[PDB]
């Protein structure tokens, strides 16, 4: 869900 | 050098940047000396626990070092 991972 | 560029990175992408710089030390550490690549495997990890390969080499060096007596790290990771 985090922005930072996708 | 890319580490010395990563300053004059834009600060949206510098997070992503600096994460994946840092993991690709990490890595070339545990190549050369595998107790700097678990000390920067643990600020990663604090940094961003939702990343898998970091937990994975982390974990992976431990059982390595403990002789596989971490298994309920391995579950848990699972």
């Amino acid at each position: 869900d985090d922005p930072l991972l996708k | 050098q890319s580490l010395e560029a990563l300053n004059n990175v834009s600060p949206q992408n510098k997070e992503a940047l600096s994460i994946t710089l840092h993991y690709n030390k990490a890595r070339v550490e545990e190549v050369s000396n595998q107790s700097e690549a678990e000390k920067l495997y643990s600020k990663l990890m604090e940094k961003c626990p939702g990343y898998t390969s970091n937990k994975i080499r982390y974990i992976y060096l431990l059982a390595l070092k403990s002789n596989g007596n971490n298994y309920a790290d391995v579950q848990q990771l699972l």
